[PDB]
């Protein structure tokens, strides 16, 4: 019924601009006040901007004042967010939303990534040691951009004792690790291979531990 | 700017338990308070509006109550699908402000971490870089301190850490800590320690690596 579809997101270099569009359906768009709300990674939610049905009153967050511009095309059922002079502090999931007295409708969201980095294929490194009757191994998936990467063990057959960690951003590039704990009698007699995929760079790497 | 306060920050609980989160506004919000639930990778979902009204299609186990600046949110019998974050938001004055959030977690027995230290791989050293990894796995509670010492000196430059979400199978937490150095800076030292402090032990768990061995 009521649908909100954001578009325009993606990777951006710092200081450059981006235009977010939100297409509305299943309601009289021209009769509603619309919102832009953002969520930074690991951070909470922040209201970005508000525009009335007629565009008469517009409100902004102090973090975005004089940099961002809300607009709407009621004839084309579109909400826009013109984001200028972009900072890494603007990296967030952006949502267009309609707030009723008793209901809320949010879009899917578009990730806006503010980074001076460009598409980089990750380097996959083995983690092997140099009692609990267990041994821990792993993979280090270093310096890739953009997100995501998919990590698996033995083509997805091995999920028990696996821990894939949230990625960490440093110097514009992502890094991530995955640990696999197996009974010690089982290694190296039973092979452990991590499978890494970075679709953005069309990377598919397999790495056998030891 | 009305500042929204949320207590507690984290709430450990068991399935079937009655759970109550508290919300505090910096000034009177005339019952204009919303409660949302948020799960990883998804948009917030409205559960309660106008302090105590149940949104359409929201399960019966959810409720709210509030007197001016003080407000509360209740789950009468906790379901596994309720494990996530909860936010309270005022819509009395723009900008509409959200609280920090309350994460519900599954209550569990205490569990000592399993610490494993790893040198940079020879493949990485060939590229002129050196990353040391330390896995601190299957611990409970969530609160832990993980540090790198290099020749006895606490090292913070080039250290990154991340913690997994509460495990589905065992309800523990796991942490990966990474120390990134140049090959030149790695070769400048010998002793690399991953020092772990957890409430399950007064003494630190210490895993060391000697660059020479």
């Amino acid at each position: 019924e009521v649908q909100l579809v954001e578009s325009g997101g993606g990777l951006v270099q710092p200081g450059k601009s981006l235009k977010l569009s939100c297409e509305a359906s299943g309601f009289t768009f021209s009769g509603y006040g619309m919102h832009w709300v953002r969520q930074a990674p690991g951070r909470g939610l922040e209201s970005v901007a508000y525009i009335t049905s007629s565009s008469i009153n517009i409100k902004y967050a102090d973090a975005v004042k004089g940099r961002f511009t809300v607009s709407r095309d009621n004839a084309k059922n579109l909400l826009f967010l013109q984001m200028n002079i972009l900072k890494s502090e603007d990296t967030a999931m952006y949502y267009c939303a309609r707030f009723d007295w008793d209901k809320n409708y949010w879009g899917q969201g578009t990730m806006v990534t503010v980074s001076s980095a460009k598409t980089t294929a990750p380097s996959v490194y083995p983690l092997a040691p140099a009692t609990t009757n267990t041994v821990t191994l792993g993979c280090l998936v270093k310096g890739y951009f953009p997100e995501p990467v998919t990590v698996i063990w033995n083509s997805g057959a091995l999920t028990s004792g696996v821990h894939t960690f949230p990625s960490v951003l440093h110097s514009g590039l992502y890094s991530l690790s995955s640990s696999v704990t197996v009974p010690s009698s089982t290694w190296p007699s039973q092979t452990v291979t991590c499978n890494v995929a970075h679709p953005a760079s069309s990377t598919t790497v397999d790495l056998k531990i030891e | 700017d009305i500042q929204m306060t949320q207590s507690p920050s984290s709430l450990p609980a068991s399935l079937g338990d009655r759970v109550t989160i508290n919300c505090q506004a910096s000034q009177d919000i005339s019952n204009y308070l919303n409660w949302y639930q948020q799960k990883p990778g998804k948009a917030p979902k409205l559960l309660i509006y106008y302090t105590n009204k149940l949104a359409d299609g929201v399960p019966s186990r959810f409720s709210g109550s509030g007197s001016g600046r003080d407000s509360s949110f209740t789950i009468s019998s906790l379901e596994s699908e309720d494990i996530g974050s909860y936010y309270c938001q005022q819509y009395y004055n723009y900008p509409w402000t959200f609280g920090p959030g309350t994460k519900l977690e599954i209550k569990r027995a205490d569990a000592k971490p399993t610490v494993s230290i790893f040198p940079p791989s020879s493949e990485q050293l060939g590229t002129g870089s050196a990353t040391l990894v330390c896995f601190v796995n299957n611990f409970y509670p969530k609160d832990i301190n993980v540090k790198w010492k290099v020749d006895g000196s606490e090292k913070r430059d080039g250290v990154l850490q991340s913690v997994t979400d509460q495990d589905s199978k065992d309800s523990t937490y796991s942490l990966s800590s990474t120390l990134s150095l140049t090959k030149a800076d790695y070769e400048r030292h010998n002793l690399y320690t991953c020092e772990v402090t957890h409430k399950t032990s007064t003494a630190a768990i210490v895993k060391t690596l000697n660059r020479n061995e």
